[PDB]
């Protein structure tokens, strides 16, 4: 798997431009091949962006562009909207490989979008799932500008680390992100403690979420 | 509006014959090109092989040539493709895309694409559990409902709610991968109390590698 | 201009471009029996790069048609990053010469950098033989090229079936004959084969003009084939007979370079193809000496007279006549081409027992008076503006008496 080079990720000011270089060599690049670029929001097929070195297909806005000259390319974005955060392939012909390549991919992040603290709901183990000896706990966090998030579970305020799982962030389509976090225990586990507890830190701010069996 | 369709298994064993198809809606096979292309999880995509829509021509990337065919069925609208002794490297989303020219490599019309994955594991079906509303105890004015997706190996899992009605207030949350190598899932829709005692709420859970297809009623317990 | 005869021609591209622009020129006097004659070609090519005119001048310095077919330009003024690479001049034949220029690359030497744009508008090349006169010939681009500057990737059909049996090609005509691997009855016809020329940055697609014959013939049924290129005046074309198929793709260029392949995609959902591995001869498929029709002259006396009549009909009455003669394998180009006349030219200095006056309606007659005893060829030359050039064999023999 050869790979054209691309930073990982580049950061913009809203409202300016950023520039997305790819590199290859004489052998794809170099030698003249066209370039390709492709845009990618997550959990989507890749989108035709920039073909032809520099056409632009019917629908593509106007602030994207591409440029060509060397061995390597580089595509452009002008009035940076936060809608454009997404993942950026190039593409070109090598003809030593006798081969399509493609780049390693460039993360587009907006810099300086207004922050939201995340919504967090916690559901208690479905009956269903108790008569089955299981019980379970969701804990959902979602709409948060500030990807990182931190999960702490309680049970009668006390640190329990067995059985928890919990997801990376995800963008969703707000640019904002979400995660859930499960706590799996048997039916005796729920039963014996009073309540259990979901808190997640965000940016300094704690939001803690607890059920309690009685109810 | 010419659409692509990927179709196939979700898990294959190592070793096997990963087999797939795409159907092609809207528009022609005849009068262009037809190509592959392979994406794993955290990477880019990489390309396979394209098939002449006019004649058997096809090409194929030299690295995945000796395990790699491509065939068009004319009648029918689509064209498959078929990988050989499967690894660990060849679980990614596959996407079919149109080649509209042949002189030059660029595909401007993609499929949504199809996971597969290779594993010695075994898939799992999985067991959907409601998550109803101890915020509906208490009388809050929104309740928070959902449907909890547990235990299912194959990533693709797909849920819906009430089908086509509700699309407004549901998030599906991506799902965790759990240190026994089972993953779950799960999915809620934000809902109006006052509407919550007289309209129903059913969500729709699809795993199709385990065959499982799950409507769940969700309500409130007391 | 230098030229003293021009003559011009069209060319329109059917198609898309395949990567190579192709011209023939067919008129060129190129005199027989000699083997020492030689010519001057340079070639100046006309574009336009903004609406502003701009001009190559290319010089392929002497042909030597006796010994070499393939021409590559020694200079190149108008200027490129590398010009001289792109162009071929080559002998076709029966005094016909093809010129080749790579499109998809910028042989122009100034570019702003933001004209990647530029069209093709004409070429003149200039032809000056032996006897110093000064051919040309003007090809106008019927449709302006607007040529864009590329590396196409080069794509091989790795599923068809290799043949032993080669394709050569000679003085740009393809020819090649391949069996039939075809399940359905001959009675079932409806044959359809698309051929394709890959190789070195250059693609070329063939097509049946009238599509599927439909009807198949124990006996040959021929079909035209149109290739996507500048379609030569020779027709190109194939057939298929029941039993094998043969093939004449005709702009067919060297610029594929060696090892290329010729795909040959056949049906009649059930399809197949064919590759096959394509050559390009280095020798001349024919003599490069023009047509020339033999005429026979008897003389009982050393003098003798021959009557050149006028040139192929065309431009009676005409405003330029030239008229050269020269003895047959000579051996000095110093001393044995100076027998050439015009209508304002008189007697030529170096001309010997050799003496030519235009009579009424231009029947040039020659009096070749002063051999003897041996039977003698002399090539007789003739041309007019805008009337084809002819040239006569002629043998003068000795007659025993008068009346026969
Ligand atoms: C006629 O000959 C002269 C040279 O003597 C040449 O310049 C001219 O182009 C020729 N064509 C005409 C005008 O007939
Ligand atoms: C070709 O160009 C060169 C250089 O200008 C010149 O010396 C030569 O006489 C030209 N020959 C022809 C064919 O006009
Ligand atoms: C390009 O060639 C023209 C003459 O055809 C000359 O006037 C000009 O200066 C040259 N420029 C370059 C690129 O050297
Ligand atoms: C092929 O072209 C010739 C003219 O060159 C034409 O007379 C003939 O009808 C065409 N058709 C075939 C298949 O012979
Ligand atoms: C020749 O090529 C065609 C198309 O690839 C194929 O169907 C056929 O099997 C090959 N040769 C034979 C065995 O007929
Ligand atoms: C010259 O010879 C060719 C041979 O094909 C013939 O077609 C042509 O009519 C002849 N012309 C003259 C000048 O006799
Ligand atoms: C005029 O044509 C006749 C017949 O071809 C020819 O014999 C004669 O020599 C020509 N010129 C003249 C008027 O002498
Ligand atoms: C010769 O043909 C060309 C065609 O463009 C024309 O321009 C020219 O005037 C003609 N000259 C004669 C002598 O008929
Ligand atoms: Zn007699």
């Amino acid at each position: 798997q050869s790979v054209l080079t691309q930073p990982p990720s580049v950061s913009g000011d809203p409202g300016q431009r950023v520039t997305i270089s790819c590199t290859g060599s004489s052998s794809n690049i170099g030698a003249g091949y066209y370039v390709y670029w492709y845009q990618q929001f997550p959990g989507t097929a890749p989108k035709l962006l920039i073909y032809q070195d520099n056409k632009r297909p019917s629908g593509v806005s106007d602030r994207f562009s591409g440029s060509k000259s060397g061995t390597s390319a580089s595509l452009t974005i002008t009035g940076l909207q936060p809608g454009d955060e997404a993942d950026y392939y190039c593409s070109a012909w090598d003809s030593s490989l006798s081969a399509v390549m493609f780049g390693r991919g460039t993360r587009l992040t907006v810099l300086g979008q207004p922050k939201a603290a995340p919504s967090v709901t916690l559901f208690p183990p479905s009956s269903e799932e108790l008569q089955a000896n299981k019980a379970t706990l969701v804990c959902l966090i979602s709409d948060f500008y500030p990807g990182a998030v931190e999960v702490a579970w309680k049970a009668d305020g006390s640190a329990v680390n067995a059985g928890v799982e919990t997801t990376k962030p995800s963008k969703q389509s707000n640019n904002k992100y979400a995660a859930s976090s499960y706590l799996s225990l048997t039916s005796d586990q729920w039963k014996s403690h009073k309540s259990y507890s979901c808190q997640v830190t965000h940016e300094g701010s704690t939001v803690e979420k607890t059920v309690a069996p009685a109810e | 509006q010419l659409q692509l369709q990927e179709s196939g298994p979700g898990l294959v064993k190592p070793s096997e014959t990963l087999s797939l198809t795409c159907a092609v809606s809207g528009g022609s096979i005849s009068g262009y090109y037809w190509s592959w292309i392979r994406q794993p999880p955290g990477k880019g995509p990489e390309w396979i092989g394209f098939i002449d829509g006019n004649t058997v021509g096809t090409n194929y990337n030299p690295s995945l040539k000796s395990r790699v065919t491509l065939s068009k069925d004319t009648s029918k609208n689509q064209f498959s493709l078929k990988v050989s002794s499967v690894t660990a490297a060849d679980t990614a989303v596959y996407y079919c895309a149109r080649k509209p020219l042949r002189r030059y490599f660029w595909f401007d019309v993609w499929g949504p694409g199809v996971l597969v994955t290779v594993s010695s594991a075994s898939t799992k079906g999985p067991s959907v559990f409601p998550l109803a509303p101890s915020s509906r105890s208490t009388s809050e004015s929104t309740a928070a409902l959902g449907c909890l997706v547990k235990d299912y190996f194959p990533e693709p899992v797909t849920v819906s709610w009430n089908s086509g009605a509700l699309t407004s207030g549901v998030h599906t949350f991506p799902a965790v991968l759990q240190s026994s190598g089972l993953y779950s899932l799960s999915s809620v829709v934000t809902v109006p109390s006052s509407s919550l005692g007289t309209q129903t709420y059913i969500c729709n859970v699809n795993h199709k590698p385990s065959n499982t297809k799950v409507d769940k009623r969700v309500e409130i317990k007391t | 201009l230098v030229c003293q005869y021009t003559i011009q021609s069209l060319i329109h591209l059917t198609g898309e471009d395949p990567g190579f622009f192709n011209v023939e020129i067919p008129e060129f006097p190129f005199y027989p029996t000699c083997n020492v004659c030689t010519a001057d070609v340079n070639v100046t090519i006309n574009f336009d790069v903004g609406g502003k005119k701009h001009q190559l001048d290319l010089d392929f310095g002497q042909l030597t048609p006796h010994t070499k077919a393939v021409y590559q330009p020694r200079g190149a003024f108008g200027g490129s990053e590398n010009a001289t690479n792109l162009f071929l001049l080559e002998l076709l034949g029966a005094g016909e010469l093809a010129l080749t220029m790579r499109s998809k690359k910028l042989p122009i030497n100034v570019t702003t950098g933001e004209e990647q744009q530029v069209s093709l508008e004409s070429v003149d090349v200039y032809f000056q033989d032996v006897f110093g006169t000064m051919w040309c010939h003007h090809a106008e681009m019927q449709n302006p090229v607007y040529l864009i500057p590329e590396t196409v990737p080069y794509i091989k059909w790795d599923n068809c079936n290799s043949t032993n049996i080669t394709a050569v090609v000679r003085a740009q005509g393809l020819d090649v004959t391949l069996p039939l691997s075809l399940p359905t009855s001959a009675q079932d016809s409806n044959f359809s084969v698309k051929t394709e020329m890959l190789g070195n940055e250059i693609d070329i697609e063939c097509i049946m003009e009238d599509g599927e014959i439909s009807q198949v013939l124990p006996g040959d049924n021929k079909f035209n084939i149109t290739c996507s290129g500048y379609e030569s005046h020779v027709p190109s074309g194939g057939i298929l007979t029941s039993t094998s198929l043969r093939l004449t793709p005709r702009p067919v260029s060297r610029f594929l370079g060696n090892n290329s392949i010729l795909y040959v995609f056949y049906s009649g959902g059930g399809d197949y193809c064919i590759q096959s591995n394509i050559v390009f001869s280095d020798e001349i498929p024919a003599s490069q000496d023009m047509p020339t029709n033999t005429t026979d002259i008897t003389y009982v006396g050393d003098n003798a007279t021959y009557s050149v009549p006028m040139v192929t009909s065309e431009d009676a009455n005409s405003p330029n006549v030239t008229v050269t003669a020269f003895w047959a394998w000579p051996n000095n180009t110093e001393t044995d081409f100076k027998c050439k006349w015009t209508l304002t030219s008189g007697t030529p200095s170096g001309c010997e027992n050799i003496s030519g006056a235009f009579a009424s309606n231009r029947t040039f007659d020659i009096t070749v008076s002063g051999l003897g005893t041996a039977p003698k060829t002399l090539i007789i030359t003739r041309t007019a503006t805008n009337a084809t050039t002819t040239t006569h064999k002629v043998i003068f023999s000795k007659a025993p008496h008068h009346h026969h």
